[PDB]
C-alpha cells in the first residue's frame, strides 16, 4: 500500500516521483536523505526507513534508490516486489540504470510509471507485454494482458522454431577456516530462450527422484532438488498433481525453474593456502589448489581471489600455473587462470612487504572466493528427459539445451 | 561453439515410459 | 520563458503544443512550480494526440490540489473521454478522475464511474475497480450514496480474472478503512 | 522577403478564420454545434465545461468554441477572450425570466476592451415554440443597434429544422473576409 | 496422356483426405472438433442436427463431419456413410449404462457393407475423471481385437487438456498414407 514511489539520486534529487495515493505530501522526501546519513552513520540504516507516521521502505540500485512512500501498514513485501519488477522493467526498456537515462527519457517512463500501478496496486508487469502498449518511439491494449495467458502473446510468428536452454549450476561451498565445509548447497538455474512460432505449450520432463519413484524408475541417476521455483507460466496444479511441468514458454529468455539443493559431495576445487606473515616485516602465501572436479572437465577462466594485505606493498609472485595479479582496488591477490584441467595443481608461493608502522585499527579477514566456471560439467546429475513442445498448428521444433558449472557462493574462509 | 557448454538438442517426453 | 511558454502553449500548432507541453513536464520534474500555467493548459486539453493526453493528465493530477478552484474547468473533458471507443483512452480517463483530489469534481463524477463499471473491457473494469476503491478512500459516504458495493462484489463473479482480482483488492481496500 | 508561397497559398484558398459559441444552459449551443458540425439534432446533458470543434466550408475552418451558460461557468468566458477573432451569441426566447439576465450577460461580455475587434452574432435559438418573436422584437428588447463601433448580424435558426444556418454562416464570411 | 500437373502438385502436397466424426450424444465430439479446429474449448448445446469441418494438417485437409448420438439421429448415420473415407468413434467411459449402448451401435455400423474402406478410429474420449478406464479395458469390453479386416486405433484424448490429439491426427495419417 505505497503512497508515493519516487526515484531519488546519488546528491538527494528526486529525478523522478509518482504519486499513487496522495496519502503523503510530497515534501517528506527532503527528510528521507538526512534520515539515510544517519541511519548509516549510527549503523541504523535499513531498507525500510520511517518518517514519522510515513515509512519510506526502497532499495539502492545501480545510481539511485527508489523510495516509495508508503503511511498505512502497506505489505512491505509487497512494495519490494513491485520495486522488483519495475527494476526489471526499466532495465527491459533502458540497458543502463543511471541518470543518463532518467533525465532522457521520460516521456516513456511517466508513463510506463502511471500505467504500471494504480492506488499502489500493481497490475501490469511483463516488459515484453508493456512493450506493445507504450512505446518511446497508441493502439488498444493488447488482450493478451486481459487474457488468462499473460506471458505468452498471441500472433507471434518465426521462421523457425528454436528454443535455446541454459542449466547454469552454482557451486556455493561455505568453508570454515578450521577447513570444514558448512554452506555447501548448489541452486539449480533453468534459464530458457524461446523463440518459436505462436504459443506452445511446453511440457518439460527431466530426471527428477521424485518422478522416478513415482514412476518406479527411482533407481539410476535422479535429481533431489529440496526447492523448485516454477515461473509464471508453469502451472502450479500440473506440478502439484503428478509433478507434470506443463506450461507456455513466452518469446524471449526468461526462467522457467530454479531448482536448489543441498550438496553432499566434495568440492570441485581444494585450497590449501598458507600464511607464513612475519610480525611488520614480510608475509608468506603458501597457497596449493587441488581440482577435485571430473578430469574430463575444465573449468575456463578460473579466478581464485586470495586476499593479500591491505597495506602490503613491493609483493612478488612465485606461482605454477595461471596469471598472479594483485588489484591495489581490492585489496587481495587474484589467481587468474584461463583453462584449469580437472585434476589440476597449482602451487603457489606469495611473498610482499609490509610497512614497519602497525595499522591504526584491524581490517579484518576477507574470505577466499573462487571463480571457477566449468562448462558442460553436471555436478548435480541432473538431466533432461524431453519437452513436449505442442502447438494447434503443428510444427516440428527444434530445442536446445547446454548445461553451465560455475562456482556461487564458494568462498573459503579465512585464518 | 560457446562458452560454457555447447547446446544440445532435448528430447520431447521420456518415451520409456509410455 | 513563462510568457514565451504561454504562448507556445496558446498555439495552433501541435508542434508547438508537444514541446509545450514537454518542457512543462520537465520544469515540474526538474522542481519548477508550474502550477501557475495551470489555466494556460487548461485549455489545450481536448486534443487528438494520446501523447500531449497524458501529460495534461499528470499535470492536472500533479497540479490539483494546488488550484482546486481552476480545476473547475475539466468536468466535461473527462466525461467526454469516459466515452471514447479507445479501452486506453477510457482507462487513463478514469484514472485521472480517481487521482483528481477534488471535493466538488468527484460529485459529478459517479455518472461516469457507474456507466464504465459494467463495462466489457477487461481493461476498463479494472480501472473502474480502481476509481471506485479511489472515491470510496477520499469519499465515503459519496461511495455508500453511489451504491457501489453491489457492483464491486458481483464483479468477483464475473469473468476477466485480473479485473476479478483487481475488484477483490478494491473490496478488501474498502473494508480495511470499514 | 518573397510571398510566393503565401500567394500559391490563398490561390486555392488559406484563411480558416475562427468563432466562439456562447449562450445560456440550454439554449440550443449543443445541438447547434452538433448540426453544424455533424448535421444531426444529438441530444447532449448541460455543458458543465466546454465544447471545442471545427466547421469547414467555403474554404475556411471555422473553429467553434461552445460555452455553457452555468452560473459559475458564465464568469469562465475571460478565458477564451483571448486570442479570439470572433464570437457568436445565441439567444432564448423561449425564456421570458431569463431573457433580461442574457442581456445583462451580453452587456457584461461585451463591455471588455480586450474584446473588440470580435463582430457581434446573434443567433435567434429556440425558433420551434409559438411563443418565439420575430427577428426585430428580440433585437429591441437587448438593444443590439446601441452598440457602437459593432457589426451586429441578428439570424433566426430552428434547433429542430436547421433553417438560416447558411445564411448566418455566410454573413459571418462576409464580415470576416473582406474580399471577393 | 500426362500426368505432369499431377505430379507437381503431388510435390508440394495434394492429398486431403476425409473423415467422420460420430459418437453419443455428450460424447466430447463437438468439443474435440472445436478443439482440432480452432484450439479452444467451446461449449455447445448438444448436436440435434450435425456438424461439418475441416482440419488443415501435415498438408491434408482433414474434413470431419460430426455427428450426434440421439435416438432420432442414430439411424441418421447412414445418410454420411456415402462419399465417406474415414471414421472415427469416440467412446464415452464416464457413462457405464451407456457403454453397452455404444458398443452396440458401433456394431450396428460397423456391419455395413457399404462402409467397408472406412478404419476404424477409437477415442477414448473424457479421460479427465477418474472413473475412466484404461487403453485396454475399454477395447477389451468393445472387443476391438474381433474386427476381421479392420484397422483399429485406439487413442485417449483428455477434453480439458487436448492430449494425444497429435498422436491420433498422426496414425490416422499414417494409415490414410502409405507414402513416405
Ligand atoms: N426540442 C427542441 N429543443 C431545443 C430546441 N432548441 C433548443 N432546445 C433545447 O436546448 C437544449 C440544447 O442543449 P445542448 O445541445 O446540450 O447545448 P446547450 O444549449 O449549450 O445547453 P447546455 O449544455 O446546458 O449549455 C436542449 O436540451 C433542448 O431542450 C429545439 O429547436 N427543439
Ligand atoms: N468438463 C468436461 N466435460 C467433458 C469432457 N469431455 C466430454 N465432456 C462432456 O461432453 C460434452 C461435449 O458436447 P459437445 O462438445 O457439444 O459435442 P458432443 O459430445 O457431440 O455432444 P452432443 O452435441 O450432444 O452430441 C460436454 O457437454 C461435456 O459435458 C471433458 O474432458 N471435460
Ligand atoms: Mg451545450
Ligand atoms: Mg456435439
Amino acid at each position: 500500500s505505497a503512497s508515493a514511489v519516487y526515484v531519488l539520486d546519488l546528491k538527494g534529487k528526486v529525478l523522478i516521483c509518482r504519486n499513487y495515493r496522495g496519502d503523503v505530501d510530497m515534501s517528506e522526501v527532503e527528510h528521507f536523505m538526512p534520515i539515510l546519513m544517519e541511519k548509516e552513520e549510527e549503523g541504523m540504516l535499513s531498507p525500510i526507513l520511517a518518517h514519522g507516521g510515513v515509512r519510506f521502505m526502497w532499495i539502492k540500485h545501480n545510481n539511485l534508490y527508489l523510495v516509495a512512500t508508503s503511511k498505512k501498514n502497506a505489505c512491505v513485501s509487497l512494495v519490494f516486489s513491485f520495486l522488483y519488477k519495475v527494476v526489471q522493467v526499466f532495465s527491459e526498456y533502458f540497458k543502463e540504470l543511471e541518470e543518463e537515462s532518467i533525465r532522457d527519457n521520460f516521456v516513456i517512463i511517466y508513463e510506463l510509471l502511471d500505467e504500471l500501478m494504480d492506488f499502489g496496486y500493481p497490475q501490469t508487469t511483463d516488459s515484453k507485454i508493456l512493450q506493445e502498449y507504450i512505446t518511446q518511439e497508441a493502439p488498444r491494449p493488447p488482450a493478451t494482458v486481459t487474457n488468462a495467458v499473460s506471458w505468452r502473446s498471441e500472433g507471434i510468428k518465426y521462421r523457425k522454431n528454436e528454443v535455446f536452454l541454459d542449466v547454469i549450476e552454482a557451486v556455493n561451498l561455505l568453508v570454515s577456516a578450521n577447513g570444514n565445509v558448512l554452506r555447501s548447497e548448489i541452486v539449480g538455474s533453468i534459464k530458457m530462450r524461446v523463440f518459436l512460432s505462436g504459443m506452445p505449450e511446453l511440457r518439460l520432463g527431466l530426471n527428477d527422484k521424485v518422478l522416478f519413484d513415482n514412476t518406479g524408475r527411482g533407481k539410476s541417476k535422479s535429481v533431489e532438488l529440496e526447492d523448485v521455483k516454477f515461473h509464471q507460466c508453469v502451472r502450479l496444479s500440473r506440478f502439484e498433481n503428478d509433478r507434470t511441468i506443463s506450461f507456455i514458454p513466452p518469446d524471449g529468455e526468461f526462467e522457467l525453474m530454479s531448482y536448489r539443493l543441498n550438496t553432499h559431495v566434495k568440492p570441485l576445487i581444494w585450497i590449501e593456502s598458507v600464511i607464513e606473515k612475519h610480525s611488520h616485516s614480510r608475509i608468506e602465501y603458501m597457497v596449493k589448489a587441488k581440482s577435485q572436479f571430473k578430469r574430463r572437465s575444465t573449468a575456463n577462466n578460473v579466478e581464485i581471489h586470495i586476499p593479500v594485505p591491505n597495506d602490503a606493498d613491493s609483493p612478488k609472485f612465485k606461482t605454477t600455473v595461471g596469471s598472479v595479479k594483485w588489484v591495489p582496488e581490492n585489496s587481495e591477490i587474484v589467481w587468474s587462470v584461463k583453462s584449469f584441467p580437472g585434476g589440476k595443481e597449482y602451487l603457489m608461493r606469495a611473498h610482499f612487504g609490509l610497512p614497519s608502522v602497525e595499522a591504526e585499527d584491524k581490517e579484518g579477514k576477507p574470505p577466499i572466493s573462487v571463480k571457477f566456471e566449468i562448462p558442460y560439467f553436471t555436478t548435480s546429475g541432473i538431466q533432461v528427459r524431453y519437452l513436449k513442445i505442442i502447438e494447434k498448428s503443428g510444427y516440428q521444433a527444434l530445442p536446445w539445451v547446454r548445461y553451465i558449472t560455475q562456482n556461487g557462493d564458494y568462498q573459503l574462509r579465512t585464518q | 561453439d560457446r562458452k560454457g557448454g555447447s547446446y544440445s538438442q532435448a528430447a520431447g517426453s521420456d518415451s520409456a515410459q509410455s | 520563458e513563462i510568457f514565451e511558454l504561454k504562448a507556445e502553449l496558446n498555439s495552433d500548432k501541435k508542434e508547438k503544443k508537444k514541446e509545450a507541453v514537454k518542457k512543462v513536464i520537465a520544469s515540474m520534474t526538474v522542481g519548477k512550480d508550474v502550477s501557475a500555467l495551470f489555466p494556460d493548459v487548461v485549455n489545450c486539453m481536448q486534443t487528438d494526440n494520446l501523447e500531449l493526453k497524458k501529460l495534461v493528465y499528470l499535470y492536472l493530477m500533479n497540479y490539483a490540489k494546488s488550484q482546486p478552484d481552476m480545476a473547475i474547468m475539466a468536468v466535461n473533458t473527462f466525461v467526454k473521454d469516459c466515452e471514447d471507443p479507445n479501452p486506453l483512452i477510457r482507462a487513463l480517463a478514469v484514472r485521472t478522475m480517481g487521482c483528481i483530489r477534488v471535493d466538488k469534481i468527484t460529485e459529478y463524477l459517479c455518472e461516469p464511474l457507474r456507466k464504465c463499471l459494467k463495462d466489457e473491457d477487461p481493461y476498463v473494469r479494472k480501472t473502474a475497480a480502481v476509481c471506485v476503491a479511489k472515491l470510496h478512500d477520499i469519499n465515503a459516504q459519496l461511495v455508500e450514496d453511489q451504491g457501489f458495493l453491489d457492483t464491486l462484489k458481483d464483479l468477483i463473479s464475473d469473468s476477466n480474472p485480473m479485473v476479478v482480482a483487481n475488484a477483490v483488492a478494491a473490496l478488501s481496500e474498502i473494508a480495511e478503512s470499514h | 522577403g518573397n510571398i510566393f508561397a503565401n500567394l500559391f497559398k490563398g490561390l486555392f484558398g488559406k484563411k480558416e478564420m475562427r468563432i466562439l459559441m456562447v449562450g445560456l444552459d440550454a439554449a440550443g449551443k449543443t445541438t447547434i454545434l452538433y448540426k453544424l458540425k455533424l448535421g444531426e439534432i444529438v441530444t447532449t446533458i448541460p455543458t458543465i465545461g466546454f465544447n471545442v470543434e471545427t466547421v469547414e466550408y467555403k474554404n475556411i475552418s471555422f473553429t467553434v468554441w461552445d460555452v455553457g451558460g452555468q452560473d459559475k461557468i458564465r464568469p469562465l468566458w475571460r478565458h477564451y477572450f483571448q486570442n479570439t477573432q470572433g464570437l457568436i451569441f445565441v439567444v432564448d426566447s423561449n425564456d421570458r425570466e431569463r431573457v433580461n439576465e442574457a442581456r445583462e450577460e451580453l452587456m457584461r461580455m461585451l463591455a471588455e476592451d480586450e474584446l473588440r475587434d470580435a463582430v457581434l452574432l446573434v443567433f435567434a435559438n429556440k425558433q420551434d415554440l409559438p411563443n418565439a418573436m420575430n427577428a426585430a422584437e428580440i433585437t429591441d428588447k437587448l438593444g443590439l443597434h446601441s452598440l457602437r463601433h459593432r457589426n451586429w448580424y441578428i439570424q433566426a435558426t430552428c434547433a429542430t429544422s436547421g433553417d438560416g444556418l447558411y445564411e448566418g454562416l455566410d454573413w459571418l464570411s462576409n464580415q470576416l473576409r473582406n474580399q471577393k
